[PDB]
């Protein structure tokens, strides 16, 4: 049961060097890119002075990580930044966006113009005159 | 090519036909062509798209499948003859665009 | 043996599961709902003939 | 189809244990590095997957691509089904050309073994059941539909040559 | 299922000394320390295990470089990783 | 069992013979052996209970009720006679559920017995059943007062709309 | 596509005296390993990085909160927002559906259920 | 009830009358014996109807619902003994007696013969629950949560008395539900809105809408010894069923203003289960599951015309057994690790193998695997509100999607390893820990054979 | 381990058990005998064709 520095207070400009770290060592001497200034967007009750958010992100992927536990399995001491989206989210790929996936289905979007026609096997084209005439001509005889 | 109209009974599933529904029928040569027995076609448990032509030859063909039970071929040449019933039926139908391309031209 | 291992497995329930079957078609007003014979000509247990 | 890959997973399952793990198409080598039986079983089903010259599902594969012969289709559908048949051929020789062709390249201590009759009883039943499957099933079956049985000149047999290229 | 002993790891490390044409079969057995005739900077620190990168080669992390100077210190912790001798 | 007029079927009409060949048929090997292996442990045991069950008998009777009052009785502030008119009424709705169950099984009877044609034949079921279900939700199903089941407080008043609106207000029928 | 993710950059010599940030985490790990090894513990360590993670997320949002902005008054575009739209749909059905049900018929004879 | 209340009051001068530590075995022995007698005269027939004795019972005829109320006193005493056994026997005798005193009023409730006998017993609770909330919890936020549990339930229930006394001197007397044959209809007015609204809103405060659910993750989060009244508070929530007794009659023709209760509780259903996947307190994870597929009955009661009452009754005791056991899964595995943080309990599934089945067969009832009592309940609700409007399959279908990803997220957090810590957590799930975790699924899958016992009138 | 009936190697090509090759060569013969009904007798399309039905007048 710890009462001194239990959590944050209404910040984030309450002499920020006193916060990290009295406890909650988010910053070393309030210049660590994680000094508890980051109340991004005041007026929201979410994330006060808060040894917490908009810190660098996107994914402790639990790779080699040989200091010790380091990442996600083995539990280092004080490194929780924002979680519950990060035990299932990873890093950067090869290339970049070039959204060819919508362009991949665009090939049949052009072939939706081939959905307008038919596929009759006999005969071929003969597309220039009225000799084709899909249905029958005269009556019995 | 057959038919007549005003089906007496209101029985759907087009067995209510003139006699027998063809694919198109008849149409010219011959302008008529007949069929099997509808009282036997319903007596034989047989689905639609099998009440077309060459059915009576097939009703005698597939009978030998059970009439020769532990067999590998009831009649393989008749299968080539039922196909010859089928191919002569189908090339009779293939002469549409031989005519319809020409009969739709001026005269 | 292949004698008491095989006979205990299959042979006993077929005695059981038949007994809830023959004593069952006459009780329930629909038994198994078997289809027709699919005949071409005509003979079998009738008499009718065909050409 | 059910006789194909339960063979073929189990056929290659003898290979992954044989190197104790790689499951990569790299780092394999050729066919006969004391692998007589399963490479013979590989060249049957991967020849079935070519498009069936006389094999098992010839009575399933050929009769459907020649059921799309006369049809009211999209006309881009036959420009998408029959082109996919040609792509099924390079499926075959790819596992040949990396696992069954090349010089032996993989890290050492060749710890291969194939002689457990549990596996040999497994494959020898299904490979025999593979070949004579459709020639019993399709030979002994009630026909329900009217077949096509028409395929004129320059339009008929190229579906094999689709696989040959 | 195949086990292993410690007499095989002493040979393979020693053999790829002889497989390299830069190094003669006249250097010491377990401790030539690499610097005896190791050169230069790059390609005498990671290339010296680039032959075992193909053979053993279980991804060999960044810590493995400067421990590998002592050529017996290579032999030390390969037995620790792959669950080896007693 | 039952009575076959409630649950009809046509005869059996089962063909037979048709061998015609000296090709080896396994049907003589199958039915001429396995029928006896089941005949001993079934027929002898079922008969053994059948005398043992005929040692003594037990009785249960038909339960027929009394129907003196019917519908429009009684006066509004009464409770007693308007309890009996609901005890009348609820039995006339659990029963009329099950008569739809009987006719539906009659539709199940023809279709697995013919199967192949199944549409142009049997001539009766799709005419009978849709003249009963179309005679169901009218006046016998409080749609949508089905929640409280509204015995005689609404079961008459669909049928009031079937008299006060129907048959006179058609202008001019 | 989410994200760049900036896996290489420059240094040497932008603020070279930035070191011994590891001295923070080595102090914690020397505190932790001396805490973690002991012959009789029988129970977890507190580790208040979890304690400050729940209690600054469960409570301490409403004592923090002041409605000084309009991005917390944005919730009328999110709370009562779509709930307006679901009422607009459901009374167009059950009214257009209703008139067709009374004036004219749409269902068949075999609709006992319902 | 002839005498079910009369033996279960005789349980009360047995506990203090006993000796020393025998007080646990003496109470649980006799309390199981009522379960024969509870079944005994009840479940009779059956066609309009069973008025039972007098002005004290209509026997809970078409809605049984009451056998489940009698399992629990011999289910909670075996559950509560985990961390209770450090206090005095003089208070250990208390906590058994008020728990019986909660079962006494629930027995005359659900049957109740009237509507004004209902209310005074509908409000006869909330005094013995509040004693279990304030005393016998853990660290603070008990006391405000002791006040949030009041002042929603009590602010709403007082306009019942204004309306129920109003009916008693308007149309005859309400004293019987079977003098409700004469019912005048309730048309569209400006006073008949409020008669409908005040009579309805006091039931919404217990089975919550999306609004005014603000007390439900307060009392369940900060909660007694081992779910000991939390098992009771899940029955008590579904023991606000009496909307089935009222709204079937007694203003039957007001669907005109059902729509702000439909859309609030049909869109809230798709959101209040979605708002739980980022929970970090384990007992608050279950506490929002209890919001979501309880609020499916609120769109199942207001939509009338059964094939819904087939399912709306089966859903009241669907998670009567499910959500009870999930609290028992979390009242266990907290005795060993002293936090309810879901992060901390990892490294599991190797250490306690026998209770892996107890996780899954719990969470396989929310996936609900159709031959259970669960997807015989939802698939009557689905086929009911389809016939209201076709578009409701979308929201209720996405309800089925997210709760699939929701239930497994509580399972899969235990399938990890290496445990990093924890010289404690030795106790290999003793004989009591599996016994009170059993008797939940053992009736739950049993009744799926002949579930004609679980049906309304209907 | 227990039985070393197939020894590990240093790339010296451990061979077969001199009976596996018999079953191996037996199931190449059963399929190339099974090319019998592929050619003898089965053709490309045993249907018959049309001789260009132009004279329909
Ligand atoms: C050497 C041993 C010594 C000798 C032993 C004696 C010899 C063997 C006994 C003979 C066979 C009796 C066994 C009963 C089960 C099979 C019965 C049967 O198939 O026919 C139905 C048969 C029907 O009789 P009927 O004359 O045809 O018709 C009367 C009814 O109207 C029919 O309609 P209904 O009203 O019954 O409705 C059907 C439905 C309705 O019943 C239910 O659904 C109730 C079950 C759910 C209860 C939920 C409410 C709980 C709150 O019943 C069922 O659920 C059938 C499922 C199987 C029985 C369920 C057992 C209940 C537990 O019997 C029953 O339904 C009664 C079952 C009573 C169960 C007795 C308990 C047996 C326990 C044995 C344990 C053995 C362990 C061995 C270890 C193995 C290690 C591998
Ligand atoms: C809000 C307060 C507004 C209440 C206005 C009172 C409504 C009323 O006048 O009652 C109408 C009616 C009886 O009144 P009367 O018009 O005289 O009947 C004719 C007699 N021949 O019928 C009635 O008896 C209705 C009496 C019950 C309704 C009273 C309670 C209404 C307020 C409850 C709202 C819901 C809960 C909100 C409060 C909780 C949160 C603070």
């Amino acid at each position: 049961a710890s009462h001194i520095t239990k959590d944050m207070l209404p910040g984030p400009y309450p002499k920020t060097p006193e916060e990290r770290a009295a406890a909650a060592k988010k910053y070393n001497m309030r210049v660590e890119d994680y000094e508890p200034y980051p109340d991004d967007g005041t007026g929201y009750g979410d994330y006060p002075k808060l040894p917490d958010r908009s810190q660098q992100e996107r994914d402790p992927w639990y790779d080699w990580d040989h200091p010790d536990l380091r990442l996600n399995w083995g539990e280092p001491m004080h490194w929780d930044l924002d979680m519950y989206i990060r035990n299932r989210v990873d890093t950067s790929p090869t290339p970049v966006n070039w959204n060819l996936m919508c362009k991949h289905l665009f090939g049949f979007v052009a072939f939706m113009l081939f959905m307008f026609w038919v596929g009759e096997t006999y005969p071929a084209y003969q597309p220039v005159g009225p000799k084709q005439y899909p249905y029958n001509n005269l009556y019995l005889e | 090519a057959r038919r007549y109209l005003g089906d007496a009974s209101v029985e759907p599933d087009p067995l209510r036909m003139p006699t027998f529904p063809p694919d198109y029928g008849f149409p010219e040569r011959k302008e008529r062509e007949m069929v099997a027995t509808q009282q036997e076609m319903n007596d034989a448990q047989l689905v639609l798209q099998q009440r077309d032509y060459c059915a009576h030859y097939l009703i005698r063909f597939l009978k030998c499948k059970r009439d020769s039970f532990p067999n590998f071929l009831a009649c393989k040449h008749e299968r080539h003859d039922w196909d010859y019933c089928e191919h002569l039926d189908y090339v009779k139908r293939m002469k549409e665009f031989e005519r319809e391309r020409r009969l739709l031209q001026r005269k | 043996r292949h004698s008491i291992f095989a006979f205990t497995h299959v042979l006993i329930p077929v005695w059981i599961i038949h007994y809830y079957l023959k004593y069952h078609v006459t009780t329930k007003p629909y038994t198994i709902v078997e289809k027709k014979p699919r005949i071409f000509p005509g003979d079998t247990i009738l008499e009718t003939g065909e050409v | 189809h059910a006789f194909f890959k339960a063979m073929l997973f189990m056929c290659s399952g003898s290979i992954i244990h044989s190197l104790n793990d790689e499951q990569d198409i790299r780092k394999m080598g050729g066919l006969f590095k004391a692998m007589p039986f399963t490479t013979t079983a590989l060249i049957v089903g991967s020849l079935a997957l070519t498009g069936m010259p006389f094999l098992t599902g010839f009575y399933s594969k050929d009769l459907i691509i020649e059921a799309a012969n006369t049809s009211y289709t999209n006309a881009w559908a036959l420009l998408m089904t029959l082109i996919a048949t040609s792509f099924t051929a390079i499926y075959s020789t790819r596992i040949i050309f990396f696992a069954l062709l090349g010089q032996p390249r993989f890290p050492t201590l060749v710890n291969i073994n194939e002689n457990n009759p549990l596996l040999i009883n497994s494959i020898k039943r299904l490979l025999i059941g593979s070949l004579f499957a459709g020639y019993i099933i399709s030979n002994n079956i009630p026909p329900t539909t009217i077949p096509q049985m028409t395929m004129p000149y320059y339009l008929k047999t190229t579906a094999l040559i689709v696989t040959i290229l | 299922a195949p086990p292993l002993t410690l007499e095989g790891i002493k040979d393979r490390v020693l053999y790829v000394l002889k497989l390299y044409d830069k190094i003669d079969p006249e250097k010491l057995s377990v401790n030539s320390h690499f610097m005896k005739d190791l050169g230069l900077d790059s390609l005498d620190q990671v290339e010296i295990i680039m032959a075992m990168e193909d053979e053993f080669g279980f991804e060999i992390p960044d810590i493995d470089a400067e421990k590998l100077m002592c050529p017996q210190e290579i032999v030390d912790y390969i037995a620790d990783k792959k669950d080896v001798y007693e | 069992s039952w009575d076959k007029d409630v649950y009809p079927e046509p005869p059996r009409r089962t063909p037979a013979p048709s061998p015609q060949t000296s090709l080896p048929n396994p049907i003589t090997y199958l039915t001429k052996a396995f029928d006896l292996l089941v005949d001993r442990p079934v027929t002898l045991v079922r008969e053994f209970i059948e005398r043992q069950h005929a040692k003594n008998k037990y009785y249960y009777y038909h339960r027929e009720f009394r129907r003196v009052p019917d519908i429009t009785e009684c006066q509004e502030k009464d409770v007693l006679c308007m309890f009996e008119a609901e005890m009348q009424w609820r039995r006339d709705y659990k029963v009329d559920q099950e008569i739809v169950n009987i006719i539906q099984e009659r539709l199940k009877a023809c279709q697995q017995r013919e199967g192949e044609s199944h549409r142009q034949n049997c001539a009766k079921e799709l005419e009978q059943f849709t003249q009963v279900v179309k005679a169901y939700q009218d006046r016998y199903h409080d749609l949508g007062a089905h929640y409280s089941a509204r015995k005689c407080l609404a079961k008459q008043k669909q049928r009031m709309l079937a008299e006060r609106k129907a048959a006179k207000e058609a202008a001019a029928a | 596509t989410t994200l760049d993710p900036a896996e290489y950059d420059i240094s040497s010599e932008t603020r070279k005296a930035q070191a011994e940030r590891l001295a923070i985490r080595s102090r914690l790990k020397r505190e932790y390993q001396l805490q973690y090894y002991d012959p009789s513990r029988r129970g977890v360590i507190e580790d208040p990085a979890l304690v400050r993670w729940t209690y600054a997320r469960s409570a301490n949002i409403y004592p923090n909160f002041r409605p000084n902005t309009k991005t917390s008054l944005l919730g009328a575009l999110f709370g009562i927002g779509p709930l307006v739209f679901w009422y607009y749909v459901f009374k167009t059905d059950r009214d257009r559906k209703e008139k067709l049900i009374q004036e004219g018929k749409l269902d068949r004879t075999f609709n006992i259920s319902y | 009830m002839l005498k079910y209340i009369i033996p279960t009051i005789m349980l009360m001068p047995l506990t203090w009358l006993s000796k020393n530590n025998m007080i646990w075995v003496n109470s649980t022995a006799h309390s199981l014996l009522i379960s024969f007698t509870s079944l005994l005269l009840m479940n009779q027939f059956g066609d309009n109807s069973l008025n039972f004795s007098l002005l004290f019972f209509s026997d809970s005829l078409s809605t049984p619902l009451l056998i489940l109320t009698m399992w629990l006193l011999p289910l909670m005493l075996m559950a509560s003994q985990h961390h209770l056994s450090k206090e005095n026997l003089t208070r250990k005798k208390l906590f058994i007696t008020m728990l019986i005193s909660l079962q006494l009023f629930l027995i005359m409730t659900f049957t109740a013969m009237e509507l004004i006998l209902f209310y005074i017993l509908f409000e006869a609770t909330l005094v013995p629950t509040l004693i279990i909330i304030t005393r016998w919890g853990n660290q603070t936020e008990r006391l405000n949560a002791g006040l949030y549990f009041l002042f929603y339930t009590l602010a709403g229930s007082l306009p019942l008395l204004v309306a129920l006394i109003y009916i008693q001197n308007t149309v005859g007397s309400l004293n019987f539900l079977m003098l409700q044959y004469w019912v005048q209809p309730v048309h569209n007015s400006w006073s008949n809105v409020f008669m409908w609204l005040a009579c309805m809103m006091a039931f919404m405060v217990k089975m919550p809408l999306y609004g005014l659910h603000l007390w439900l993750p307060k009392a369940h989060v900060e909660a007694p010894i081992a779910g000991s009244m939390v098992l009771a508070a899940v029955l008590l929530k579904l023991g606000g069923y009496g909307m089935l007794r009222i709204t079937l009659i007694l203003n039957p023709m007001t669907d005109f203003m059902a729509y702000p209760f439909i859309m609030l509780s049909l869109w809230g259903m798709i959101m209040t289960s979605s708002i739980c996947l980022r929970q970090t307190d384990l007992k608050s994870l279950i506490a929002y599951s209890s919001v979501s597929h309880m609020a499916l009955v609120i769109v199942a009661i207001l939509i009338q015309t059964p094939w819904s009452y087939m399912g709306a009754t089966a859903l009241m005791i669907a998670h009567g057994l499910t959500s009870s056991m999930l609290f028992c899964l979390a009242n266990s595995n907290y005795e060993r690790i002293h936090s309810r943080t879901m992060i901390l309990a990892r490294g599991l599934q190797t250490l306690l193998p026998l209770m892996a089945t107890w996780w899954l067969l719990a969470s396989l009832t929310n996936l609900a695997l159709p031959p259970t009592i669960n997807l015989i309940g939802e698939l009557f609700v689905v086929m009911s509100t389809f016939s209201w409007s076709n578009i409701t399959i979308i929201l209720m279908g996405v309800n089925m999607v997210i709760t699939a990803l929701y239930s497994l997220y509580m399972l899969i957090m235990t399938q990890r390893g290496k445990y990093t810590y924890h010289i404690n957590n030795i106790s290999p799930s003793f004989t009591r820990e599996n016994a009170l975790m059993s008797l939940h699924i053992l009736p739950l899958l049993l009744l799926t054979l002949n579930p004609k016992i679980i049906l309304g009138p209907l | 381990g227990g039985g070393a009936h197939i020894e590990p190697r240093y790339r010296q090509f451990p061979q077969l058990t001199r009976s596996q090759v018999i079953q191996a060569e037996f199931f190449s013969a059963t399929m190339w005998f099974w090319i019998l009904w592929r050619f003898w007798h089965d053709s490309d399309a045993v249907l018959g064709h049309f001789p260009y039905p132009d004279p329909s007048q």
